[PDB]
């Protein structure tokens, strides 16, 4: 517990001596001055508080270490080298800039090192934009800041129960009856009169940052709704507006020449010498070829192959669209196949100028897949960051004019864009219910599509010929005066098929209608779509940043979605720059995320210790050896006292170390338990597997729950939290007071008698209804989503009666991919019928619930399709192709009618009931 | 204008599927190493930047030591304090000898980065030798499977051969 540290004094003098790792910097500075007095040039030094330490952190950046309560082990300098420097200048920007680098897992100097104007202009614009919003937030009032920081958590939308009100500082409390449908201004008034015997206060839940306020009634709050249904009394606190302020403070068409490019040289190729190298090439707009795929002459396989060839394409320079991308692929054929690598390049830059001169494209390796295409146009345009090791292709776009030439402005496109009953009957049949003949028909009637069929804009964009500039200008003319579509349609337009910048801008324009509640449901999908964006500065990035600055919760989850993919080279740059901008516009929340980061940093190290110890020693000894590592001052303080990543309104206060443990699984998941002034809260830190799959499924189950709750149907689901935090790392919410089916059973009345012990007497009939409602919901959810590999180990039941599923590994038919049938277990049907062999009344309600649930999802079926389609970006094995989306089309049965689909569901229901006995 | 028995073809479907799955596992092993080594190479190159910035600070200190000491070495020589000068210059020599250790440490990382850069290229070469076999075994498996679907073999009998 000690290390030799190099010290560098501002007079040029060098001290070197051991210090403890747990010792903080302020303490280290005192030891330094105590040894500096016995070294030359001491008299010329100022006092210790005049100086500040500087180190080289893990991201290779100088960091002015202003907070001297940090421990040297927590600072993590690259080498143990501290240097004293003057504590003056603009220390605010200096402190933030370093704290960003550590927090995002990427140094800001790496953005500078690229010498890229696009990057620098993104940083300039977005940081300025974000800083202004943060400034503007501070000038605004306390109520508005409360909306930003602690937004309203409401249910998707007559009794008289008690409520235990308190005030800040006072130990005494007040219990009294208040109605469910009251507006919280009235609830404060009642408590305020009790204090003696309104608008300057707001309510707060105990042990939480969840505040009750605004125009809504008390029943629509999640805390109240939970307290009413369960039985317990709400425990509140009356916070003053002063205490809230304390938180606030403390020309192109001229050039008709055919398009071409010079294929010069390849670099750092690694293939078999017997073969010969070929460079496949082709132009693209979205997932559609603009012209034929040109190929190069064969050259022998070496590290540095040379071609020097002209590669002429069958399209003019004037005919190119705005988002045109030259997609390459390096192969290895036999002289008389093997994809090595691929790389894409945008012909026009971010400022709309057509690119010229040499471009060194550092290529990405090709993975073999079920499609097996020539090129990969759906891949990222951004070059491979591993520049020195990975392969590359030297190319050169030729000069075509004396001065450079831009893609025409909106004004010039609009100028060029201007200017029967039988064919109208054909248009109905195509759109309401595409082939080459149908494409030309719709394009002919494109004006009638705009007038009479606004929802089918997506169809019209695909049929448009993007390889002709005349067709492009006419489509954009219509687009710029196209009527505003709903959310559901706008989500479709964000997909990789619609790359055009005006199309994106239209899609975002329609998404500005979203409430923060509804935006949260699609936030994961919207993050993943950024992979399809070509340039860094885009409307979706701005939109996402706008909402994050507007709402702290959205910002919080925007951070962790982006942060958790910083290990991925293809998005590290794009995501890193967004996280920088976010951070600058939310300095208050940076402090929270820093605690969370360092808590997660220790759990990695704690899990790695447990992983190594599990191989050598047995479980009881390892469990005790875990607690010793936890109980250390650096580990205990970092894990204790922070807001939860899974829900930042929840407060993880005191680590209950004795209650912590770990399962003997493949990846050894840590089980961390907490306690706060409310009651108990727990988390599971999983490191080893990827949790995005499990998150997506849990999100979609949570979406079903909301969609059911909107239609007056509460199926008592448990959409618990799941958050990827990093490289195969994440937290998961502990569903308390519950157990697996395997542990309960290890016969006929196994689960039934478990409920009898947990719900004796009158509570038994309630818990069965909780089971029946929940089982129905999870039966329908698992059916629709196509979730296989279900069993006793990964199904759970709460003590209240609610059944729920966990740890979703596979979905949409996969396990080869076949149709997963509707599953009713004999044990579950036994509990639903109340221990009876036959109970038609209760089973008919259960049948009714599953049918009602299933019907509701068909009404919002396109949402599920559109959301799943956007998730193809994420590169999950089980959600890659269009046949994975097809699984949802069939399971929900959207092609069939509402009557037909429901009749087929009943057959699958009845066959599941028969299969239960077998 | 456009052939063995079914049992014999199904035998080859089982064989070619097993050979495909083995090669699919072997590629996934090499791709894991390709993923892993890419993280390690980046870390090494980030660590070399850290070494550089550390060494940069030491060289700034060496500049500071020479510029600052000019006034006091002269002043202590006038007052007759050669011992204070000996403390100052020996300390500077102690600073310089530390750099030689850090420079030596940076060279070891550069050599490991050189060795690990070779392994990256060797793995990628081993991957690009297997892709021909893997892609062909995917195609062959599919062609035999489609041949049997034409011949009208039941799904249950195909699943036995695939496993
Ligand atoms: C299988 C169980 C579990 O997972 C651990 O990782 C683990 C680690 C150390 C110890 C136990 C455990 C347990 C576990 C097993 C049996 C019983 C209990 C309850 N216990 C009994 C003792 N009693 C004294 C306390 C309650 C927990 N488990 N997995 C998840 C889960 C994991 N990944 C993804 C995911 O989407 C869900 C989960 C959850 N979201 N919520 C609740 N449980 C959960």
């Amino acid at each position: 517990q000690s290390v030799v540290v190099d010290f560098l004094l501002p007079t040029g003098v060098y001290l070197n001596f051991p210090v403890s790792r747990n010792a903080n910097l302020s303490t280290i500075k005192q030891l330094l001055w105590h040894r500096a007095q016995y070294e030359p040039l001491f008299h010329m030094l100022s006092g210790p508080e005049a100086y500040v330490f500087t180190c080289i952190n893990q991201t290779a950046e100088q960091q002015e270490l202003e907070d001297e309560q940090r421990r040297l082990c927590d600072v993590q300098p690259f080498l143990p080298v501290l240097r004293l420097v003057a504590r003056e200048g603009d220390r605010v920007k200096k402190l933030i800039n370093s704290q960003i680098s550590l927090l995002i897992g990427k140094g800001l100097h790496e953005f500078d090192s690229l010498c890229d104007p696009e990057v620098n202009d993104f940083r300039a614009k977005m940081c300025q934009f974000c800083e202004e919003a943060a400034a503007r937030r501070q000038q605004l009032g306390w109520e508005a800041w409360l909306q930003y920081s602690f937004p309203l958590q409401l249910e998707p939308s007559n009794r008289a129960l008690l409520v235990n009100v308190k005030f800040e500082g006072s130990e005494e409390s007040f219990t009294f009856q208040v109605s469910t449908k009251d507006v919280p201004l009235a609830l404060m008034a009642c408590a305020l009169r009790k204090k003696a015997t309104p608008e300057d206060y707001t309510l707060q839940v105990n042990g939480r940052h969840e505040y009750l306020y605004g125009s809504y009634p008390l029943c629509q709050f999640q805390y109240i709704c939970s307290c009413l249904h369960s039985g317990l009394t709400p425990h509140l606190t009356m916070v003053h507006s002063s205490s809230i302020l304390a938180m606030r403070d403390e020309s192109l068409w001229s050039l008709e020449q055919p398009f071409r490019i010079e294929l010069i040289q390849g670099s750092k190729v690694n293939a078999d010498e017997r073969m010969k190298l070929v460079v496949q090439a082709g132009l693209f707009h979205g997932n559609e070829m603009l012209c034929k795929t040109v190929s190069s002459s064969e050259v022998s396989v070496c590290s540095e192959p040379v071609w020097k060839q002209r590669l002429e394409f069958d399209i003019n320079i004037c005919d190119l669209p705005r988002m045109a991308r030259l997609c390459f692929a390096l192969y290895a054929v036999i002289e008389k196949d093997c994809p090595i690598a691929w790389a894409n390049l945008m012909l026009f830059d971010y400022k709309d100028q057509l690119k010229t001169g040499e471009r060194c494209l550092y290529m990405w390796p090709s993975v073999p897949d079920e499609k097996g295409e020539l090129l990969n146009p759906t891949g990222t345009v951004r070059s491979n960051p591993n520049t020195d090791s990975a392969a590359a292709l030297l190319i050169c776009l030729p000069e075509v004019a004396p001065h450079p030439v831009y893609y025409p402005a909106l004004e010039k496109i609009l100028e060029l864009g201007r200017h029967t009953e039988e064919e109208q009957l054909q248009l109905r049949e195509i759109l309401e219910r595409l082939y080459e003949h149908e494409k030309d028909l719709v394009w002919k009637l494109r004006h009638e599509v705009q007038e009479h069929f606004p929802e089918a804009l997506a169809r019209l964009l695909l049929v448009t010929k993007w390889n002709k500039h005349e067709d492009v200008a006419q489509m954009l003319y219509l687009l710029c005066s196209w009527p505003e579509l709903p959310v559901l349609s706008a989500l479709e337009l964000l997909d990789f098929s619609f790359p055009d910048c005006h199309v994106g801008s239209f899609a975002i324009k329609s998404l500005r209608k979203l409430t923060d509640d509804e935006l949260f449901q699609y936030l994961l999908q919207l993050v993943q779509v950024l992979k399809y964006e070509s340039y860094l500065d885009c409307e979706l990035t701005k939109f996402l940043l706008d909402r994050a600055l507007a709402n702290r919760k959205i910002g919080h989850f925007l951070f962790w979605h982006l942060r958790s993919e910083m290990h991925v080279p293809s998005v590290a740059l794009r995501f890193g720059l967004i996280l920088e901008a976010y951070c600058r516009g939310s300095t208050h929340h940076m402090k929270v995320l820093m605690k969370q980061g360092e808590a997660l940093s220790k759990l990695k190290a704690l899990n790695d210790f447990v992983k190594l110890s599990s191989q050598k020693t047995p479980k009881p000894q390892t469990k005790e050896l875990m607690h010793l590592c936890m109980r250390q001052e650096a580990y205990l303080e970092a894990l204790s006292h922070l807001q939860s990543p899974l829900d930042p309104s929840t407060l993880l206060a005191e680590v209950c170390v004795e209650q912590c443990t770990f399962m003997d699984s493949k990846m050894k998941p840590l089980w961390i338990m907490y306690s706060n002034e409310e009651g108990s809260v727990g988390i599971i830190f999983k490191n080893g597997d990827d949790l995005r799959q499990d998150m997506l499924t849990l999100q979609m189950i949570q979406l079903m729950d909301v969609l059911w709750k909107q239609e007056g149907l509460d199926l008592r689901m448990t959409p618990y939290g799941c958050l990827p935090t990093g490289d195969r790392t994440g937290l998961i919410e502990v569903v308390l007071r519950s157990d697996t089916i395997a542990n309960i059973q290890l016969n006929k009345d196994a689960l039934l008698n478990w409920l009898k012990s947990k719900n004796p007497g009158e509570a038994l009939d309630r818990a069965i209804e909780e089971f029946t409602l929940s089982c129905a919901g999870y039966c329908v959810a698992t059916y629709v989503l196509g979730i296989g590999d279900r069993h006793s180990d990964n199904i759970m039941i709460r003590e209240s009666g609610q059944l729920f599923h966990i740890d979703f590994g596979h979905f949409l038919g996969n396990f080869n991919r076949e149709r997963v049938p509707f599953i009713l277990t004999y044990d579950f049907v036994h509990v639903i019928q109340q221990g009876k062999t036959n109970n038609s009344e209760k089973f008919e309600r259960f049948r009714g619930y599953c049918e009602r649930a299933y019907t509701i999802l068909r009404r919002h079926g396109l949402l599920f399709l559109h959301l799943f389609a956007l998730m193809r970006a994420a590169g999950l094995p089980e959600l890659s192709c269009s046949k994975d989306i097809q699984y949802l089309k069939d399971s929900l049965a959207l092609g069939k009618t509402e009557e037909e689909a429901l009749k087929h569901f009943r057959v699958k229901f009845n066959e599941a009931l028969r299969e239960s006995w077998k | 204008q456009q052939e063995d028995n079914i049992e014999a073809v199904g035998k080859k479907l089982h064989e070619y599927n097993t050979q495909f799955q083995e090669k699919s596992r072997e590629y996934d092993r090499l791709y894991e190493d390709y993923t892993r080594t890419s993280q390690e190479i980046q870390m090494k190159r980030t660590a070399i930047e850290a070494f550089n910035e550390t060494i940069k600070i030491f060289e700034e200190q060496c500049q500071t030591q020479e510029r600052y000491s000019k006034e006091y070495i002269e002043k202590f020589k006038r007052e007759g304090n050669e011992t204070e000068i000996q403390r100052i210059m020996h300390n500077y020599e102690k600073l310089k000898s530390r750099i030689s250790e850090i420079v030596d440490s940076r060279r070891r990382l550069e050599e490991d980065l050189k060795k690990q850069a070779a392994e990256y290229r060797e793995i990628d070469k081993r991957m690009n030798s297997i892709k021909p076999d893997l892609i062909q075994l995917r195609k062959t498996r599919d062609q035999y499977l489609m041949w049997l679907t034409q011949k009208g073999v039941r799904q249950k009998k195909l699943n036995e051969w695939l496993g």
